């Protein structure tokens, strides 16, 4: 009964496959044997301690290897040019060129060049010795550890919460969107005014001359008076040098907007400004709902509201919305599922506020380590959503019970599921047919010869809102186009600034467009189209089909049905997550290949090959398919080596897993078994070596964990190749 | 009122370097000094609609008239702090005795029949060792005297 | 090399090699025990 | 600059804090 003993059932066969499903169970809590709730609520407090503990040990790991061996002053020193350390290098089996191509930066032992870009992020919170961040490093292990130790405590009994002190929601609410960070940015922009200003003036300010010295010498006299213009005093100049003084600024909070002239990323004091704003708008919106103190909205009877003015309602708009308020407090993955939605809207904006606002100095130049961020960002992005669909179909299985919500809203949509479904897939259907056709069109057109016979679209509704937001390009004279309009004396009370920067879209600032962009945007639609289409049809699904209703009993599992009709395999409320899995990533290669593209010819300004080869699809293969990779793929041959070798390395092996993921998924299990069979006996029939016997009777693998492994290998072997690829042919062409 | 007398022996006993003032050991009531201040450049922006500030001793020019004082700034160093601090702890004394006979007026931890007697009596005879002033008006006497004092 | 001493000469293999092996000898037997104690 | 023995110091850190705090944390759910 040992293990695994979370299950005494698993316990109790001779099968290695005990251990495949040993520990694809150990994080499944609530299938365990004998654990009601408080326990499972406990224990997630702990080990969600325990998750942001490591989080720590994470970034003090990173933070004191970069603050041993590497070059981070180095960088201060000739910042735009000089490439930063990410650790040491030490394999005997290493080759020959190896450490003859990475001694750089003045160093002697084998460097390893670092990416991911926290000497430019850090510089600007303004560190400029080692001893700080080994300082850094030094404070936040003894965090981590007290955090740690705070996480055992709250397992002794004398320290047990309370599932009541779980239910309650409105503290933790305000408590969280009011001092989590809204107090946060307060206390982050007093660093910002007390130490990341001076040292970007050039001034230092330590852990002692900053009790005595003042952040501004109007200082104290708006802060109870009223005149807050004072601290907007004198901006910082037009030729102004971070971390000097030439042409300083006695200024606090500014609003300047745009971009700095050297920097050419956003202004500080903006930023300052900036966090202020969201401090005190987050804390005015702390107290807004009610809490145990007699005042407020009372979120669970706000919604129970079903009158007003005599006209008494449905609810809010107008609809019903009784009875799923207890839900959100009821189940988890319901939770679950809108956190992750939520991260992953964001992430994926994040991931497109970066390539035109500059946050940071020197990002714009080094292309490599902003490009490599944002596929990471948006590649993280792109089944951290997955996961939330999935999890919202697990819900649709364990948490959800009928009579509770009886013709509310969710009963209304299920409903009508079907006229969903059905105009779904037309509009798939239709966007693929339409874009396929034009673009054999084209195929078709140009293979003849004569381009003039074919089609090209233009479009101006992405021009209409461009020079609409107040881009004077193609001379429209609409709304800051038209510098006399009503709203011609509005937007940033700084917008000349702002109007100098995008006039200038020498930078990535809204690049003009054509064609291709109205085609690939249209793809993209098709894609995420489609993939939510199988996401709600799989979701829909997890209560059970027309031909097949009873799943709703047989769980998000295995069941097949074996063949009652034709077959009925890849039916189980997740064959659907494999295929939206497949769905989702050869969206997101597209876009970001388009995104590649794009700035690629932004780089040289050569942009006649991209608007020349965008419509037949031969263009795209030929023009940079091959185009790019003898620059790599002689990293090692025959005659030499370079330092790439390892990247040709990461090719290889990325295909050769990919391979591997087919073999897995092709071949099934009703051949893997027979062969077995005669494998075993063997053993038992030759002598010198029959003396060994079986620890556990071996046996093939299961039907689930065979289409698992194969996804895995499928997903790891697309990963790993682009990854190589995008970063080696950005650090080979600039 | 021990650190004062402290200072006296000090000044009585050849050692003036500890004496408390601005010439010796230090302390300086901060507090008034920075509210005084925000109070002086209150016009213009906190009082826009205004032309002088409040008065003219937290702030602004020397006022007056012929060779005889109107109104000038005030100035707080070093003895400010004992003085204000000793006037609070007679108001806390004050407080304290009045108050005391306030809650200990119908019943004391002896006394069960106050308010069941009155409240101008004398004594409960030499019970307990003595009773003299037990009532509430000896108390204000005592707290009369104090605030004679304060 | 820098500053520091031969450290990163020789602390690898033993994290790279030994640790995994007692790791898995211990998970090994652990895997095995009898009952109802198990270390 | 750079650093010296204060590195094994900050590798003595280690070890009986974090070491041993993670340690219980961990067999405290019963193997
Ligand atoms: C079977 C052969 C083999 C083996 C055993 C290793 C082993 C190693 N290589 Mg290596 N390497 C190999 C082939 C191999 N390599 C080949 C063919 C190439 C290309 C020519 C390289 C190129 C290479 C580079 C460029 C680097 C390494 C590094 C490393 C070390 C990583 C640290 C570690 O073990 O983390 C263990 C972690 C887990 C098990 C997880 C490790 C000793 C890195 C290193 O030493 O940095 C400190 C490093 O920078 N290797
Ligand atoms: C066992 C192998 C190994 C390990 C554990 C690490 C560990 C680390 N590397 Mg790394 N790296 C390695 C081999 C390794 N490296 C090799 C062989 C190369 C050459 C291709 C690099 C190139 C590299 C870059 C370019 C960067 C890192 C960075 C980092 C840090 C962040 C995590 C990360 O990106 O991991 C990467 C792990 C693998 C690729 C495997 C972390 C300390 C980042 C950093 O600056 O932190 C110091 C960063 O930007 N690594
Ligand atoms: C509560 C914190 C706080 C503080 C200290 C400031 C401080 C400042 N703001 Mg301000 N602001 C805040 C919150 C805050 N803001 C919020 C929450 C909003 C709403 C989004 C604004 C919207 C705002 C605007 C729209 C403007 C300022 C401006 C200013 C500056 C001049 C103010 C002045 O003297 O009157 C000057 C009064 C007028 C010019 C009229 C000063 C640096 C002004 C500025 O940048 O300087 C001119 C300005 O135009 N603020
Ligand atoms: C922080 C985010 C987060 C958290 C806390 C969980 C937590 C969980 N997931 Mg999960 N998941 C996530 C992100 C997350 N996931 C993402 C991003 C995806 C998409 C790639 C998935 C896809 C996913 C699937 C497809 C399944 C889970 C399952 C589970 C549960 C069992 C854990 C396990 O190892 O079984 C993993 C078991 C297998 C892979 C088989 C557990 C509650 C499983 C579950 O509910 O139990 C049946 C399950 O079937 N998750
Ligand atoms: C007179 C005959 C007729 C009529 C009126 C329709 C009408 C319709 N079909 Mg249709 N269909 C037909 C014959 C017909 N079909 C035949 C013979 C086939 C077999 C090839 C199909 C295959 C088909 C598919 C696969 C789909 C439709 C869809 C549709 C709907 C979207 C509009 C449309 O025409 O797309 C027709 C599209 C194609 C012919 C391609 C519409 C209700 C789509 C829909 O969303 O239904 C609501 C859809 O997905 N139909
Ligand atoms: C070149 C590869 C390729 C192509 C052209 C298609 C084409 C199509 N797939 Mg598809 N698919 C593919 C690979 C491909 N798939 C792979 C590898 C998988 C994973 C095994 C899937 C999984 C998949 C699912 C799960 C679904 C589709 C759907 C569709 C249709 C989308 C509607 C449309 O207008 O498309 C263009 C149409 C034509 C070119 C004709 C279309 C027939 C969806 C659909 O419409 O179903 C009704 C759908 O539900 N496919
Ligand atoms: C969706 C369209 C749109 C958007 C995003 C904005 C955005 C903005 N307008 Mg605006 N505006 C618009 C349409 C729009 N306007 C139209 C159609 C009119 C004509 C009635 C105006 C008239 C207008 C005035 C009169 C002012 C703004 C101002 C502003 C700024 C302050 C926030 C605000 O009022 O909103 C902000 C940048 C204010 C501003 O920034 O002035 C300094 C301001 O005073 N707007
Ligand atoms: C499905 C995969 C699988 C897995 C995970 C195991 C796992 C195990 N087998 Mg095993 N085995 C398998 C398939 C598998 N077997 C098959 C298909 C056969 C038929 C040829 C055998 C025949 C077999 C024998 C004859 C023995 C094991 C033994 C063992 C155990 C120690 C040896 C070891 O891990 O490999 C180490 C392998 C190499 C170092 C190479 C371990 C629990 C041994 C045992 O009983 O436990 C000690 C043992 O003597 N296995
Ligand atoms: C608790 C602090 C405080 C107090 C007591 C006052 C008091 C006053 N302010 Mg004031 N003010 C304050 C904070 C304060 N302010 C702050 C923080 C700001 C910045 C937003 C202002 C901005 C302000 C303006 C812009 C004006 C006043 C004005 C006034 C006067 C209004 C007339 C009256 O009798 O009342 C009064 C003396 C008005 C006046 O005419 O003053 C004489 C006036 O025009 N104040
Ligand atoms: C190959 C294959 C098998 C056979 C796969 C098996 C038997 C598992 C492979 C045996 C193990 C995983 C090989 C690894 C052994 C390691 C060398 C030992 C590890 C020890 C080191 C860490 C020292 C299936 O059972 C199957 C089932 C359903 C659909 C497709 C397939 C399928 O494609
Ligand atoms: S794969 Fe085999 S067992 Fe599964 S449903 Fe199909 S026929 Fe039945
Ligand atoms: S205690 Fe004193 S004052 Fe009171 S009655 Fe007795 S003798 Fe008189």
């Amino acid at each position: 009964t040992k293990f695994p003993k979370f299950s005494q059932d698993l316990a109790q066969d001779p099968t290695t496959r005990r251990l495949w499903y040993g520990i694809a169970t150990a994080h499944d809590f609530e299938t365990h044997d004998g654990m009601t709730e408080e326990n499972l609520y406990q224990k997630l407090f702990a080990t969600h301690f325990g998750h942001v503990a490591i989080i720590f040990l994470w970034t003090s790991s990173l933070l004191f290897h970069v603050a041993w061996q590497g070059n981070f002053e180095q960088w201060i020193k000739d910042p735009l040019n000089v490439r930063p350390i990410a650790h040491a290098i030490w394999d005997p089996h290493f080759g020959k060129a190896a450490v003859d191509a990475f001694t750089q930066a003045g160093a002697t032992y084998p460097v390893n060049i670092a990416y991911s870009g926290v000497y430019h992020w850090w510089y600007t919170i303004g560190m400029r010795t080692n001893n700080d961040l080994y300082s850094g490093a030094v404070f936040l292990l003894i965090l981590a550890g007290v955090f740690l130790f705070a996480g055992w405590l709250h397992l002794q009994p004398k320290f047990r919460p309370s599932l009541s002190w779980f239910k309650s929601a409105e503290p933790r609410l305000n408590h969280h969107l009011a001092g989590l960070f809204g107090v946060s940015s307060l206390a982050w922009t007093g660093h910002l005014v007390h130490v990341a200003i001076p040292e970007s003036r050039g001034q230092h300010v330590g852990w002692d001359n900053f009790l005595t010295t003042l952040p501004h010498p109007e200082g104290l006299r708006p802060f109870f008076t009223g005149n807050w213009g004072v601290y907007a005093a004198n901006p910082d100049t037009a030729n102004h040098v971070f971390g000097t003084s030439q042409g300083a600024g006695t200024a606090i909070l500014t609003f300047l907007g745009g971009f700095h002239p050297q920097t050419q990323s956003l202004w500080l004091t903006d930023m300052a400004h900036h966090h202020l704003a969201i401090a005190v708008l987050f804390i005015i919106a702390g107290h807004m709902y009610r809490t145990n103190f007699g005042i407020g909205h009372s979120i669970k009877e706000m919604l129970n509201a079903k009158n007003f003015f005599g006209t008494k309602t449905e609810g809010q708009f107008n609809l019903p919305h009784q009875g799923l308020y207890d839900t959100i407090n009821n189940s988890l993955h319901f939770q679950l599922s809108l956190a992750l939605a939520a991260l992953g809207t964001i992430t994926s904006l994040v991931a497109q506020h970066m390539y035109a606002l500059p946050p940071y100095a020197f990002m714009g130049q080094d292309f490599t380590t902003q490009a490599a961020l944002y596929t990471h960002h948006q590649y993280i992005a792109v089944f951290l959503m997955v996961g939330a669909f999935a999890h919202a179909g697990i819900f649709w299985v364990r948490d959800y019970d009928a009579e509770q919500n009886k013709g509310n809203v969710l009963d209304r949509v299920l409903q009508h599921k079907e006229a969903i479904i059905s105009h779904l897939s037309w509009v798939s259907l239709f966007l693929g047919f339409h874009t396929l056709g034009l673009y054999v069109h084209n195929d078709v057109v140009v293979a003849f010869g004569t381009p003039e016979k074919q089609i090209l679209i233009e479009p101006v509704f992405a021009q209409f809102i461009q020079a609409s937001h107040g881009k004077v390009l193609y001379g429209l004279n609409t709304l800051l186009s038209n510098p006399d309009s009503v709203a011609s004396t509005a937007g940033a009370a700084w917008l000349p600034g702002w109007l100098d920067a995008i006039n200038n879209g020498t930078n990535s600032l809204f690049l003009t467009i054509g064609p291709g962009d109205f085609l690939v945007h249209h793809a993209f639609a098709l894609g995420i189209h489609t993939t939510v289409l199988v996401l709600v049809k799989g979701a829909l699904d997890a209560r059970g089909s027309k031909l097949m209703p009873d799943k709703k009993d047989f769980g998000y599992a295995f069941p097949c049905d074996g063949p009652g009709r034709g077959g009925t395999c890849d039916i189980s409320a997740w064959d659907a997550f494999y295929l939206a899995l497949f769905w989702a990533l050869n969206t997101v290669g597209w876009v970001t290949f388009y995104w590649h593209w794009k700035h690629l010819g932004i780089w040289q300004g050569n942009v006649a090959q991209f608007n020349e080869s965008s419509t037949y699809l031969m263009g795209w293969l030929r023009d940079y398919l091959w185009l790019y990779s003898a620059q790599l793929i002689n990293g090692y041959n025959p005659y030499g080596m370079n330092n790439l070798s390892v990247w040709a390395w990461m090719f290889l092996f990325g295909h050769l897993v990919w391979a591997t993921g087919f073999m897995f998924l092709i071949s099934w299990r009703g051949y893997w078994q027979e062969l077995i069979e005669t494998l075993v006996w063997a053993h038992e029939r030759t002598p010198l070596a029959s003396l060994v016997r079986w620890k556990d009777k071996p046996v093939a693998m299961s039907i689930v964990q065979g289409r698992l492994v194969g996804l895995a290998h499928f997903t790891v072997g697309y990963v790993l190749t682009y990854a190589a690829f995008v970063i080696a042919s950005t650090a080979g062409k600039f | 009122f021990g650190l004062y007398i402290h200072n006296d022996t000090m000044q009585a006993l050849g050692r003036p370097q500890d004496m408390f003032s601005d010439t010796a050991i230090q302390l300086q009531p901060v507090f008034a000094q920075f509210v005084q201040n925000i109070h002086t450049l209150a016009p213009g922006s906190t009082a826009p609609n205004a032309l002088e500030p409040v008065s003219y001793a937290f702030g602004g020019g020397v006022v007056a008239v012929g060779g005889k004082i109107a109104m000038m700034p005030i100035a707080l160093g070093t003895a400010d702090f004992m003085i204000h601090h000793i006037h609070a702890f007679q108001i806390h004394v004050t407080v304290l005795i009045l108050l005391k006979g306030f809650l200990f007026a119908r019943n004391s931890r002896l006394i069960p029949d106050k308010a069941n007697l009155g409240f101008r009596f004398p004594c409960d005879g030499p019970g307990r060792g003595g009773t003299c002033q037990v009532s509430g008006w000896d108390h204000v006497f005592l707290g009369l005297f104090w605030m004679f004092n304060t | 090399m820098f500053s520091a001493s031969f450290l990163p000469s020789i602390l690898v293999p033993l994290t790279g090699l030994v640790f995994p092996a007692i790791a898995m000898a211990l998970l090994l037997i652990y895997v095995e025990r009898e009952d109802p104690s198990g270390i | 600059m750079s650093i010296s023995d204060t590195q094994v110091f900050v590798a003595l850190v280690i070890a009986l804090i974090p070491g041993v705090l993670a340690f219980r944390l961990a067999t405290e759910l019963y193997k």
